[PDB]
């Protein structure tokens, strides 16, 4: 019931349809529509969905913390300033 | 650099590989830090450094100059006297070289040194060889002739010959047969 071609439409620039399609697919993935489509191909039972969401949140937070720790401690990799000791 | 065992003996102490690496890296930094004489002297305490002898030109009774040398290959030994001036005659065991060595390969071996220094026909050679097979005799005579010719060819020529391999004694010798195997490495046919 909406207007057509306003949603998920990308104008091809100079005919590089490959680039335009890549941009469109990037948009879909960023908004998670591909996630929804491929997850809704089949029915995930509510228990499984809850477990999956909890696992995803835990993994996201763990990865964020690990990356932050790695970035924080990377500075110490500088060559030894007291070599020979 | 001195090896880790050298350093261990120097320090009368038992080190580890990582200890040696640390010491050597510190020493390398000391080099790179514009080490002067007062420091290079100390460093050289840990450094380790890494030419064919020109035989005298003797003279005969007639005053003709010559140089005598010797060389051994496999089981052959050869004593070669090369004269400063000569018409390329090469008498082996009192025999002409072509007659004594009926093989053009041995003839080429004899020719190799003089050809290398471009002195063919400029030296008369007397070579006395003994022991071993034909190829061993050829190698021994070649080595002796090269060494004798060193005395007559310039130092750069001697260095060139040595680089080529004329002047380097061959360490390849037959390897003794081992008990329980047919040859030096030929293991008897593996039974089953």
């Amino acid at each position: 019931k909406h207007l057509k071609f306003i949603a998920r439409t990308v104008m091809v620039q100079e005919g590089n349809v490959e680039s335009a399609y890549r941009t469109l697919n990037r948009i879909l993935t960023m908004d998670g529509l591909i996630e929804d489509i491929k997850h809704r191909r089949y029915y995930e039972k509510p228990c499984r969905r809850r477990q999956r969401e909890s696992y995803e949140r835990c993994r996201r937070i763990y990865n964020m913390e690990m990356a932050r720790k790695i970035n924080f401690l990377m500075r110490k990799n500088r060559a030894d300033p007291w070599q020979g000791c | 650099w001195l090896i880790k065992e050298e350093l261990e003996e120097m320090l009368v102490e038992k080190l580890s590989d990582l200890d040696y690496m640390q010491f050597i890296r510190l020493l390398e930094k000391l080099l790179t830090s514009q080490c002067g004489a007062a420091e290079e002297e100390f460093v050289q305490r840990f450094r380790r450094s890494v030419k064919q002898l020109i035989e005298p030109v003797q003279y005969d009774e007639q005053g003709m100059a010559f140089s005598k040398s010797e060389g051994k290959r496999k089981t052959a030994k050869a004593e070669a006297i090369v004269y400063k001036h000569g018409s390329g005659r090469i008498k082996v065991n009192g025999i002409d070289y072509q007659l004594y060595f009926p093989i053009t390969q041995d003839r080429e071996q004899l020719m190799f040194p003089f050809h290398f220094v471009d002195r063919l026909g400029k030296h008369d050679v007397t070579c006395t060889v003994s022991g071993g097979g034909r190829s061993a005799q050829a190698g021994a005579i070649r080595l002796a002739m090269a060494k004798a010719l060193c005395s007559f060819v310039t130092e750069d020529e001697v260095e060139w010959m040595r680089q080529a391999g004329l002047l380097t004694t061959d360490p390849r010798v037959r390897e003794r047969k081992k008990p329980g195997q047919e040859g030096a490495r030929r293991k008897f046919t593996w039974k089953k």
